[PDB]
C-alpha cells in the first residue's frame, strides 16, 4: 500500500522502457498505439511529480491531436535522501501553475507569445503550400 | 523574462541568495569581481544540496556504526490519518 | 506612478540632451516635424513609382503596359506604412537626444510645466497596477531598436521616462 | 531526469539503427521531444521555478507545428512515389 | 471505504440504468413522433426492452474476420466505452456533489473527450471490409473538425468564470444562466454536440444508406453492446457538458424561502430534500436534451461529408473566432475581467 | 483510494467482465465462409488532398486554440495589459484563417456548338 | 517592417492569381529597398558602441546585429529580384524559373527567423527562432513537390534538423538544470572558472553548427543543396549559414576549445580536398561553402573577433550571390537544359563560355579569384583578417592548416575559369535577345563591389572603431 505510492514513479519508468516495443513492432500502427501507451504513461509520471495539469494537457494535445493524425496519416499512405515539504501561509491568492504560465507568458514573455502566433501561421500556410496545386 | 517567479507567481525557492548575488555582481568589478565567490556557492548549494547531501553522508556514515543508544528528543512518523490524534 | 525600479537619470544616447527615454506613442505622433511628414509622403509616393519605374526597366511580360490598379492601391497602403515607420523613428530620436532636438526639448518643457500646473501626472495616469506598468515599460523601452524586425509602441503611462 | 533520459536515448537509438520504417523515425523524433520536456518539467518542480514550464509549454506547441509540417512533408514526399519503401 | 464504494455503486448504477433506458426512450419517442407506438411489449410497457437486447447481444457468437487484426478488433470498443464512462467521474449533482471534484475538471472533460476518436480511427484498420474503412475516415475527420468547436465555446465560457472546477463554473450561475447571453453560442453548442456524437442529420460517419451499417458494419455481440453503450453514453454526457457550461447545471431556482418554511435547523431530511431539489433540476436539463437530439434525429435529413466540413470549417469556425474577439473586448469595455 | 480512482478503475474492470461473459457463454464456430469480409454479399487507393488537410489543419487550429487556456485562467491579473496581447495574438492567427478561407483549401460541357457553314 | 510585409503579403498572396506572382514579388522587393533606405539612419543608436536589451531582455540589439540585419535585407532583396523579374521571355525560361505562389512569404518568414536567432538575448527565444527557421526552410526545399530531388531532399533535411534541434533543445535545458537560468548574460568569468559548462556549452554550439554542415556531418547538406532547384539554393545555403555564425560569434560560448579547434581543423581539410573531384557545380560551391563555413568557425575561438568576421561575412554573402548568378546567366549559352530545376549541373558544360560572352567570364574570373584571396579583391582582405586575428591569439597549427586548405582549394575555384576560358566548336554568330536589364545590373553591382571595394578599407576601419569600440 506504502510501497505502492513510493514506487509508483519507478513503476512508470519501467513501463516507458518496456513501452519504448515501439521501435520493435511488426505492423507501423501497432507502433503507434504503442507511442500513445507510451504517452499515456508519461501522463502518469507528470501528475506523480505534481504536474497533473500537464498530465491532461499532454491528453489533450499528444493524444488527441498528435497520435490522431498519425493514425489518420498512415491508414491513407501506403539522490537517496528525503525533501523536507514545509508550509508558509504568504500566498493568499489562489495562483496554480496554469494561471502563473498565463501571467508570464501574456506578460513578461508577450513576445514569445506573438512569435508562437506566427509559427502558428507558419503551420497553416507551409502544408496548404505543398500538399495543395493551385489552378 | 520570467526568472525569479515560482510556480506560484512568487520568488523561486532559491531567490533570496541569488537577488543577493546580484547585489555583489552589481557592486564589484571585473577585477574585483572573485570578491564574492561566496554569495555564488550559496546560490548553488540551494539550487543543487550538494554539501548538505556529503555532510548527511557523513552524519549517516557514523550513525550506522554506531551501537550505543541515542537519547535526544526523536522524530516520528506517524499515517496521514492520525494527525491530531490523542 | 511611483517607480517599483530604480532607472537611469538623464542618461546621454548621444550628443544632446535627454528629452524622454520612452516616449508615449501620441508624444512621438505630436512632436513630428515637417520634415517628417515629407518623409512619410515621399514613400507613398515612391513605392508605386518604384513598381512602375521596375516595369519600365525590365517589362514583366515583354511587352511595357502600366501595372494594375490594385497593385498601385497596394503600393500605396505599404509605402505609407513605410513612411510613417521612418518618421516615428526619427522622432523618438529626438526624444533620447540622438539627433538635434532643441525644439522638442523646449516644447517638451513647455508642456510638463503645464501639466505640473494643472497638477496632474507628469507622464498620465495608468489603468494598469504598477507591476503591469513597470512590465509595459520593460516591453516597450527601446523598441525602435528593432523597427526593422517588429513594429512596437509605447501605449501605456508608464513613469520610467529616465528623467528626474 | 530517468525517465526522460531514457525515453531520449532509446528512441535515438531506434531513430539511428531504423532499418525497418520511416514511422519509427517520425516516432522517434517525437518521444525524444517528450523526454527532453520530462527532464524539464522535473528541473522545473525541484527549483519551484515558471521558466521551465514556460519553455515546456513552448516546446509542446512547436512539437505539435513540427509534427503538422513534417507530415504534410511526407505526404508531399508520396504523392510522387505511391508507395514508402524506406 | 464502505461509503466511497457505496456511492460508487449508486453512480454508476444510475448511469449504467440511464443509458439503457435512454434507448428505449428514444424508440418510443421516434414512435410516437412517427404515428406509431415503439416498443410496449417486451416488459410493461416496454420497459424491460434494453435489457432483452443486452441478454441477446451478450449470447452472441463474435466473428472475426479473416483479414482483421482480431486484438484491435475486440479492443478499440473497449476503450471508447471505457473513455466514455470515465467521462463521467467530474459530473456533478450538487454543489461538490461528484465522484471527482477536482480543480481541472474542466481539462479533464475535454482531455477525455478528446480521446473519443480512437474507436472510429481504430476500427476501420481493425475490420478490414472497405465500407469500413470509408467511414472511419471520412469519422475521423468530422469528429476532429467538430471537436475544435466544443472547444473553442468551452475556452468562450471559461473568458466569464477563471476556474476550471466545474462546481464553480456552476455556482457562477446563479445570477443568470449563460445560456440567456450567449443564446447563438448555446445554438452552435447543440448543432456541434449533436454532429461530434455522429447523430442525424450529421450521421455520415455510420449512415446506412450510403455506407451499409458503418464502422461497426463486422461487429457483433458484446463489441457491439460495447459500441451502442458509448454511443449513448456520449450523447448522455455531452449534454451533460451542454449543461453545466450554458444551462446552469443543477441550479433551478432560490429555494430558501421555502427550505426557511419547511424546516428550522439543518436535518438529513433537508440536506436529503435539497439533493433532490438539485438532482431534479439537472436530470430535466438532461432530459430536455436527450429529448432534442431525438427531436433533430425525427425531423432532417442527413448532411454530405463535402456539406458538413463546409459547415464546421467556413460557417461556424470563423463566428467562434469572431465571438473570441468579442467576449474579452466587453468585458474591458465595462472593466469586468472575472477574477480567480 | 478516494471515489475517484476507484471508479476509474472499476470501469475498464465491468468492460472485462462482459467480455467475458461473451466469450463464455457464446458459441463459437469459424469457418471460411462466415470469416469472409462483408461486402453486400459477395467476395472483392487514392484520395484528395482535402482528406489529408483537415486532418493537418486540425492541429496548429487545435494549438491556437489550447493556447488561449492560460489567458482565460489569468484574464485578471494580465487586466488591460494582456488583455491587448491576446487581441494580437488572437488577429494574427485570424490572418492565416484567412489564407485558408480565400485558397479554397478544404473544397474538393458549357462550349457552344459552331458549325463550319 | 518585416512583419508588417508578412502579414500583408498572407493576404494579398491569398486574394491575388497565379500570374501575379512575379508582379507581387516586385512589389517586395521594392519594399525592401524602400525600408533599407529610409530606415538605415537608426545605426545613429549604436554610437560608442551603445548596447540596448529589449522585449523585456529577449532581444539585445547593438552595432554588430544592426549590420547583420541590413546584410540580410541586402541578400533578400538581391535573390527576391531573381524571381521577380525573367532573365529572358522565351518560353523556355517561363519553364525554367516560375516563382510559386507562396514562395515569398517563406522567404519573409525564413528572414523573420533568421533576424531574430541573431538578436536572440535568452535561450527560449533562441529556441524558437531556430524552429522557425528550421520549418519555413525545411518548406522551402519542399515546395518545389514536382521535383522528385527536392521532396527527397526535404524529407532528409527534415530529420536531421530534426535531431539537431532535438540536441539543441537538450543542451539549453541541461544549460537551465546547472543554472536556473535561460539567459549567457548571467555567465561570467567568476562562474566560467568556478564551475564546468564546457560540456554543454560546446554541445550547444556543436548543435547549431551542424545544422549549416560542418564536418564530419556534411554530406547531408551538400546533398540537399545539390538537390534542389537553383534558385532555392542560392537562398537555402547562405542564409543559415549568417544566422547561425552570426549568434556563435556574438555569444562566445567556446572560447579556446580543443574540441572546436579539432572540428574547425577537419572542417577545413574535408572542404578543400572533398571538393578536388567534383564534376556537379552545385556540389563544387557547396564544398566551397564548407571550406568557407571552416574559416569561419575559426573565429569563435577567440574575444574581439567582430571586425574579421563582419568583413570575412560579408565579402563571402557578395561573392557568393555573385557565383550563383554568373552560373544563372550562362544557362543562356549551354546547348543542353537538364531539367526544369536545374537547368545546368557539370562544370564542363561551362567549356568555352569566353567565346560566347567574353565579359561574363571575366566577372567570373574576378569572383572566382576573390575566393582563391588574391588581392586586392575583398577576399583577399576577408582572408587577411582572419590571420591577423588568429595569430594574435597563438594559433599557429590552424594558421598553417589555414594556409594549406586555401592552397588546395584553389585547385576547384580554377576548374571553373579554367573549362570556361577553353574553346568550343559552336560560337554564338548573333542574338536580338537582350538579358533582363536589371539582374545584369545587379551583377554588375556585385563585381564591382568585390573589385573595388578595397579602395573604402580605411574609411571602414574608422567607422568600425566608432561604432564597436
Ligand atoms: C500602431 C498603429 C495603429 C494605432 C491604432 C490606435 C493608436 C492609438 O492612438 O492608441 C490610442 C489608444 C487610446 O488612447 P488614450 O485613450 O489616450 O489612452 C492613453 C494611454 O494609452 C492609456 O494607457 P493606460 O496605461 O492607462 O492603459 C493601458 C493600455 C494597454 O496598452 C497595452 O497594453 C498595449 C501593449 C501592447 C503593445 C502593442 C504594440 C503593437 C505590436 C504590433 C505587433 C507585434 C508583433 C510582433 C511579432 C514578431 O491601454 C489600454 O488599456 C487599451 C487596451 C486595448 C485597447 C483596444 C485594443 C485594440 C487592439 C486592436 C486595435 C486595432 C486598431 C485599428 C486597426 C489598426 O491607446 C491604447 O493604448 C490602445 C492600444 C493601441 C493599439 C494596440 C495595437 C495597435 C495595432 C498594432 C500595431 C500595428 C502596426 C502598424 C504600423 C507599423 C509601422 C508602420
Ligand atoms: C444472463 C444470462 C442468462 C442466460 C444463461 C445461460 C443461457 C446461455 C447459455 C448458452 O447458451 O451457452 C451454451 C451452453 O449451454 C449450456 O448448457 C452451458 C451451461 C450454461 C451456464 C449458465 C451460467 C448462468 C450464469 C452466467 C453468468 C452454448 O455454449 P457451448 O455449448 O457452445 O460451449 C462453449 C461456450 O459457448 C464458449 O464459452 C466456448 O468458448 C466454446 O468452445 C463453446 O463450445
Ligand atoms: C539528439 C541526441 C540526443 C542524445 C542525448 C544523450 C547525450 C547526452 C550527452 C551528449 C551531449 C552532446 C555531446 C557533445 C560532444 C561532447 C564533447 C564536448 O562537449 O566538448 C568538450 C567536453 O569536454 C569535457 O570535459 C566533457 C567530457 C565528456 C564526458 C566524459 C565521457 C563519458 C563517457 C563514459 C564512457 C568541451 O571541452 P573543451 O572543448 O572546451 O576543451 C578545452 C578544455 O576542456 C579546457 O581545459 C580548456 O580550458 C578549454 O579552453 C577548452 O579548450
Ligand atoms: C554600399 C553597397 C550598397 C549598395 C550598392 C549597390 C548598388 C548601387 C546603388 C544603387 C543602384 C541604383 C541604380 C539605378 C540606376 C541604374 C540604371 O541605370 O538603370 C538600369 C538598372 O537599374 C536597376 O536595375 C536598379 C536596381 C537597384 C538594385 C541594385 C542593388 C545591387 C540600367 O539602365 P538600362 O540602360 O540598362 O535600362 C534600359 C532602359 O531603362 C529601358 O528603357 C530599355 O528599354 C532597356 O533596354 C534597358 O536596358
Ligand atoms: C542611403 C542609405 C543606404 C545604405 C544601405 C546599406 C546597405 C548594406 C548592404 C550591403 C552591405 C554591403 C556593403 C556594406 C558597406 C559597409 C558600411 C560600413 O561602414 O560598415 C560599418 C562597420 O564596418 C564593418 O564592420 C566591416 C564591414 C565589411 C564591409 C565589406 C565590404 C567592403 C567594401 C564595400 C565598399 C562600399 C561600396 C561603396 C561604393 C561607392 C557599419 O557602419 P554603420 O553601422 O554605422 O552604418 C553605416 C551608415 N549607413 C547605415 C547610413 C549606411
Ligand atoms: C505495457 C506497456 C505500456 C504501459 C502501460 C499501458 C499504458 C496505458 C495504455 C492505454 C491503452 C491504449 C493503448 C494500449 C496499448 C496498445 C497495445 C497493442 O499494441 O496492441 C496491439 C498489438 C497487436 O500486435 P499482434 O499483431 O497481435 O502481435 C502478434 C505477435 N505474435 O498487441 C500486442 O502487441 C500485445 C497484446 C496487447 C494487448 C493490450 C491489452 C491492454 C488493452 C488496453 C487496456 C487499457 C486499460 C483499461 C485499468
Ligand atoms: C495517471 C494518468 C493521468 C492522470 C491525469 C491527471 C488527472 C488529475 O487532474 O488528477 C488530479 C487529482 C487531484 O488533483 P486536485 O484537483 O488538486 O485534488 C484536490 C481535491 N480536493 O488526482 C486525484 O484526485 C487522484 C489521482 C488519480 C490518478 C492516479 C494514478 C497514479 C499514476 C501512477 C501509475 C503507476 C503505474
Ligand atoms: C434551449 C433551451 C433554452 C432554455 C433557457 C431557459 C432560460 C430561463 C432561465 C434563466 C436562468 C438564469 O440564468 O437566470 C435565472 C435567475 C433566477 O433568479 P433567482 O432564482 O431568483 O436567483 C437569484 C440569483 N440571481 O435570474 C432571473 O430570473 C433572470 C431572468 C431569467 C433570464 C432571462 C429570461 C428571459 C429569456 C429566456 C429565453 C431563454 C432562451 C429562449
Ligand atoms: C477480459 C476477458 C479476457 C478473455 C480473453 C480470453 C481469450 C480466450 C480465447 C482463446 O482461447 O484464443 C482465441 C484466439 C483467437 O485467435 P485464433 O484462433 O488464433 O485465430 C482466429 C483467426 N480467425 O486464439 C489465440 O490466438 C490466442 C491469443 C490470446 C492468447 C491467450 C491464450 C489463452 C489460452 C486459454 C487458456
Ligand atoms: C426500472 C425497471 C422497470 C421494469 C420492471 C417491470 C417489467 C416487468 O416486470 O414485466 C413482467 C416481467 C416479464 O415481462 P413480459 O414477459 O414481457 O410480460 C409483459 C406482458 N406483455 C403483454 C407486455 C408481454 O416479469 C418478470 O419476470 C420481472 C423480472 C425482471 C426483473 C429485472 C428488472 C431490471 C430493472
Amino acid at each position: 500500500m506504502m510501497y505502492l505510492t513510493y514506487y509508483f514513479i519507478e513503476i512508470t519508468i519501467f513501463l516507458a522502457i518496456l513501452c519504448t516495443f515501439i521501435i520493435s513492432a511488426k505492423n507501423p500502427m501497432v507502433s503507434i498505439l504503442y507511442m500513445i501507451a507510451l504517452f499515456v504513461i508519461a501522463a502518469m509520471y507528470l501528475y506523480l511529480i505534481g504536474l497533473g495539469i500537464f498530465s491532461l494537457l499532454y491528453i489533450m494535445i499528444y493524444i488527441g491531436a498528435i497520435a490522431v493524425l498519425f493514425l489518420f496519416i498512415i491508414t491513407l499512405l501506403d539522490n537517496d535522501y528525503n525533501t523536507i515539504i514545509t508550509q508558509d501561509w504568504f500566498n493568499i491568492e489562489n495562483t496554480t501553475l496554469l494561471t502563473t504560465i498565463g501571467n508570464v507568458l501574456l506578460t513578461n514573455n508577450a513576445f514569445i507569445l506573438l512569435v508562437l502566433a506566427i509559427v502558428l501561421l507558419l503551420g497553416i500556410i507551409g502544408p496548404i503550400s505543398i500538399t495543395m496545386k493551385h489552378k | 523574462t520570467a526568472a525569479g517567479i515560482s510556480l506560484t507567481g512568487g520568488r523561486n525557492r532559491c531567490f533570496s541568495e541569488w537577488q543577493s548575488f546580484m547585489h555583489c555582481t552589481a557592486k564589484t568589478d571585473a577585477k574585483s569581481r572573485a570578491q564574492c565567490l561566496p554569495n555564488f556557492e550559496d546560490y548553488m548549494e540551494c539550487l543543487h544540496h550538494t554539501k548538505e547531501k556529503a555532510r548527511l553522508r557523513e552524519i549517516e556514515s557514523v550513525l550506522k556504526q554506531k551501537k550505543e543508544g541515542l537519547e535526544a528528543p526523536p522524530v516520528k512518523v506517524i499515517p496521514v490519518k492520525a494527525i491530531g490524534l490523542v | 506612478s511611483t517607480p517599483l525600479v530604480k532607472t537611469s537619470v538623464n542618461y546621454s544616447y548621444g550628443d544632446y540632451p535627454l528629452i524622454d527615454a520612452d516616449p508615449h506613442f501620441k508624444r512621438v505622433v505630436g512632436y513630428m516635424r515637417p520634415s517628417d511628414y515629407g518623409v512619410i509622403g515621399l514613400a507613398t509616393a515612391a513605392l508605386p513609382a518604384g513598381i512602375c519605374f521596375a516595369e519600365w526597366l525590365d517589362p514583366v511580360k515583354g511587352k511595357f503596359a502600366r501595372p494594375s490598379v490594385k497593385f498601385l492601391r497596394v503600393a500605396t497602403m505599404l509605402g505609407f506604412a513605410v513612411g510613417f515607420g521612418a518618421a516615428y523613428a526619427r522622432s523618438s530620436l529626438r526624444f533620447f537626444g540622438v539627433t538635434e532636438n532643441a525644439r522638442e526639448y523646449k516644447k517638451d518643457e513647455a508642456q510638463m510645466a503645464a501639466r505640473k500646473a494643472a497638477g496632474l501626472e507628469p507622464y498620465g495616469t495608468s489603468s494598469l497596477t504598477p507591476e503591469l506598468q513597470e512590465i509595459a515599460a520593460k516591453n516597450s523601452a527601446h523598441s525602435i531598436a528593432g523597427l526593422f524586425i517588429f513594429p512596437w509602441f509605447n501605449f501605456v503611462n508608464h513613469p520610467y521616462h529616465g528623467r528626474e | 531526469m530517468f525517465i526522460g533520459t531514457i525515453i531520449l536515448v532509446l528512441s535515438f537509438l531506434g531513430f539511428v539503427f531504423n532499418r525497418r520504417n520511416i514511422i519509427l523515425a517520425f516516432i522517434c523524433l517525437e518521444t525524444m521531444l517528450l523526454g527532453i520536456n520530462l527532464i524539464l518539467l522535473r528541473n522545473s518542480v525541484l527549483f519551484d521555478d515558471i521558466s521551465g514550464s514556460l519553455f515546456a509549454i513552448v516546446i509542446i506547441i512547436l512539437a505539435g507545428v513540427e509534427s503538422a509540417i513534417g507530415l504534410s512533408l511526407l505526404v508531399s514526399y508520396y504523392r510522387l512515389r505511391g508507395v514508402i519503401n524506406s | 471505504m464502505i461509503i466511497n464504494i457505496v456511492e460508487i455503486l449508486i453512480f454508476l448504477v444510475c448511469v449504467l440504468f440511464s443509458v439503457a433506458y435512454l434507448t428505449v426512450a428514444e424508440r418510443k419517442t421516434l414512435a410516437y413522433m412517427q404515428r406509431r407506438l415503439g416498443p410496449n411489449f417486451v416488459g410493461y410497457y416496454g420497459l424491460l426492452q434494453a435489457f432483452a437486447d443486452a441478454v441477446k447481444l451478450l449470447l452472441k457468437e463474435i466473428v472475426l474476420p479473416k483479414e482483421s487484426n482480431y486484438i484491435i478488433l475486440v479492443i478499440s470498443p473497449l476503450i471508447t466505452l471505457i473513455t466514455a464512462l470515465i467521462g463521467w467521474v467530474v459530473i456533478p449533482l450538487g454543489p461538490g456533489i461528484t465522484l471527482g471534484e477536482l480543480n481541472l475538471g474542466i481539462l479533464f472533460s475535454l482531455a477525455i473527450g478528446s480521446l473519443g476518436v480512437f474507436g472510429s480511427l481504430l476500427s476501420g484498420w481493425s475490420s478490414n471490409s472497405k465500407y469500413s474503412l470509408l467511414g472511419s475516415i471520412r469519422s475521423t475527420a468530422q469528429l476532429i473538425s467538430y471537436e475544435l468547436i466544443l472547444t473553442s465555446i468551452f475556452i468562450i465560457i471559461i473568458m466569464f468564470v477563471s476556474s476550471l472546477n466545474i462546481t464553480t463554473i456552476i455556482e457562477t450561475q446563479r445570477v443568470v444562466w449563460y445560456c440567456i447571453p450567449l443564446l447563438p453560442l448555446l445554438l452552435i453548442f447543440f448543432i456541434a454536440s449533436v454532429a461530434e456524437t455522429a447523430r442525424p442529420p450529421f450521421d455520415l460517419t455510420e449512415s446506412e444508406s450510403e455506407l451499409v451499417a458503418g464502422y461497426f458494419t463486422e461487429y457483433s455481440g458484446s463489441p457491439f453492446v460495447f459500441f451502442f453503450l458509448a454511443e449513448y453514453s456520449n450523447i448522455i454526457l455531452i449534454s451533460a457538458f451542454n449543461g453545466y457550461l450554458l444551462l446552469g447545471g443543477y441550479l433551478s431556482f432560490n429555494y430558501s424561502y421555502l427550505f426557511n418554511i419547511l424546516f428550522n435547523d439543518y436535518s438529513y431530511v433537508s440536506f436529503l430534500f435539497e439533493g433532490l431539489i438539485n438532482s431534479s433540476a439537472y436530470a430535466i436539463k438532461l432530459v430536455f436534451l436527450m429529448f432534442s437530439f431525438i427531436w433533430v434525429r425525427a425531423a432532417f435529413p442527413r448532411f454530405t461529408y463535402d456539406n458538413l466540413i463546409n459547415f464546421c470549417w467556413i460557417i461556424l469556425l470563423p463566428l467562434l473566432f469572431g465571438i473570441f474577439l468579442i467576449i474579452p473586448s466587453t468585458l474591458y469595455i465595462f472593466d469586468s475581467f472575472p477574477t480567480l | 483510494m478516494n471515489t475517484f480512482i476507484i471508479f476509474i478503475i472499476l470501469i475498464p474492470i465491468v468492460g472485462f467482465a462482459l467480455l467475458a461473459v461473451n466469450i463464455l457463454l457464446a458459441v463459437y464456430k469459424p469457418y471460411n465462409e462466415k470469416l469472409g469480409a462483408f461486402e453486400c454479399g459477395l467476395t472483392s487507393l487514392a484520395f484528395n488532398a482535402a482528406f489529408i488537410l483537415v486532418a493537418i489543419l486540425f492541429l496548429p487550429f487545435d494549438l491556437e486554440i489550447s493556447t488561449l487556456l492560460p489567458y482565460v485562467m489569468s484574464i485578471y491579473l494580465v487586466s488591460n495589459y494582456g488583455f491587448t496581447i491576446v487581441l494580437l495574438f488572437l488577429l494574427i492567427l485570424i490572418i492565416g484563417f484567412v489564407y485558408e478561407i480565400n485558397t479554397n483549401a478544404l473544397k474538393i460541357n458549357t462550349d457552344s456548338l459552331i458549325y463550319k457553314l | 517592417m518585416l512583419i508588417l510585409a508578412i502579414i500583408s503579403l498572407i493576404t494579398f498572396v491569398s486574394m491575388s492569381k497565379l500570374s501575379d506572382n512575379r508582379a507581387i514579388i516586385r512589389l517586395i522587393n521594392i519594399y525592401l529597398i524602400l525600408v533599407l533606405v529610409l530606415d538605415s539612419f537608426l545605426y545613429l543608436l549604436f554610437l560608442n558602441n551603445q548596447t540596448y536589451t529589449v522585449m523585456g531582455e529577449l532581444l539585445i540589439f547593438n552595432s554588430f546585429t544592426f549590420y547583420i540585419d541590413m546584410l540580410i535585407y541586402f541578400i533578400m532583396i538581391v535573390i527576391s529580384s531573381l524571381y521577380g523579374y525573367n532573365l529572358y521571355n522565351n518560353n523556355l525560361y517561363k519553364t525554367l524559373f516560375e516563382p510559386k505562389k507562396e514562395l515569398i512569404i517563406l522567404f519573409l518568414i525564413n528572414i523573420l527567423g533568421a533576424l531574430l536567432i541573431v538578436h536572440s538575448n535568452d535561450f527560449i527565444t533562441l529556441f524558437v527562432a531556430i524552429e522557425l527557421q528550421s520549418y519555413s526552410i525545411y518548406l522551402i526545399t519542399a515546395i518545389y513537390n514536382s521535383s522528385y530531388k527536392a521532396s527527397k531532399a526535404s524529407m532528409l533535411y527534415f530529420f536531421m534538423g530534426g535531431i539537431l534541434s532535438i540536441l539543441i533543445a537538450y543542451s539549453i535545458n541541461t544549460y537551465y538544470s546547472v543554472l536556473n537560468s535561460y539567459t549567457l548574460h548571467s555567465l561570467d568569468s567568476l562562474i566560467i572558472n568556478t564551475l564546468d559548462l564546457n560540456l554543454i556549452l560546446i554541445a550547444l554550439s556543436l548543435g547549431l553548427l551542424f545544422k549549416i554542415g560542418i564536418a564530419p556531418l556534411h554530406k547531408w547538406l551538400i546533398s540537399i543543396y545539390e538537390n534542389t532547384p537553383i534558385l532555392i539554393t542560392i537562398y537555402i545555403s547562405l542564409i543559415p549559414k549568417i544566422s547561425i555564425l552570426s549568434y556563435l560569434v556574438l555569444s562566445n560560448i567556446s572560447i579556446n576549445s580543443l574540441v572546436i579547434s579539432i572540428l574547425a581543423i577537419l572542417t577545413l581539410l574535408v572542404g578543400s580536398v572533398g571538393g578536388l573531384l567534383q564534376i556537379k557545380i552545385k556540389r563544387l560551391l557547396a564544398f566551397s561553402g564548407l571550406t568557407n563555413a571552416g574559416y569561419m568557425m575559426l573565429l569563435l575561438l577567440l574575444n574581439n573577433n567582430e571586425f574579421s568576421y563582419l568583413y570575412y561575412i560579408t565579402q563571402y554573402s557578395i561573392s557568393h550571390l555573385a557565383i550563383f548568378m554568373i552560373i544563372i546567366f550562362s544557362i543562356y549559352y549551354i546547348n543542353y537544359i537538364n531539367n526544369q530545376y536545374n537547368p545546368i549541373i557539370y562544370v564542363n558544360q561551362l567549356k568555352g563560355l569566353i567565346h560566347d560572352n567574353a565579359y561574363l567570364v571575366l566577372s567570373m574570373a574576378i569572383v572566382v579569384f576573390s575566393f582563391i584571396g588574391i588581392p586586392p579583391l575583398l577576399g583577399f582582405f576577408g582572408k587577411l583578417n582572419i590571420l591577423m586575428s588568429i595569430l594574435n591569439n597563438g594559433y599557429y597549427f590552424i594558421s598553417i592548416v589555414l594556409i594549406v586548405a586555401s592552397l588546395i582549394s584553389a585547385l576547384y575555384y580554377l576548374y571553373l575559369l579554367n573549362v570556361s576560358i577553353q574553346d568550343k566548336n559552336n560560337i554564338l554568330i548573333n542574338s536580338n535577345e537582350t538579358v533582363s536589364s536589371v539582374l545584369s545590373y545587379i551583377l554588375s553591382s556585385l563585381i564591382i563591389l568585390i573589385t573595388f571595394g578595397f579602395i573604402y578599407n580605411s574609411l571602414i576601419i574608422d567607422i568600425f572603431n566608432v561604432y564597436f569600440n
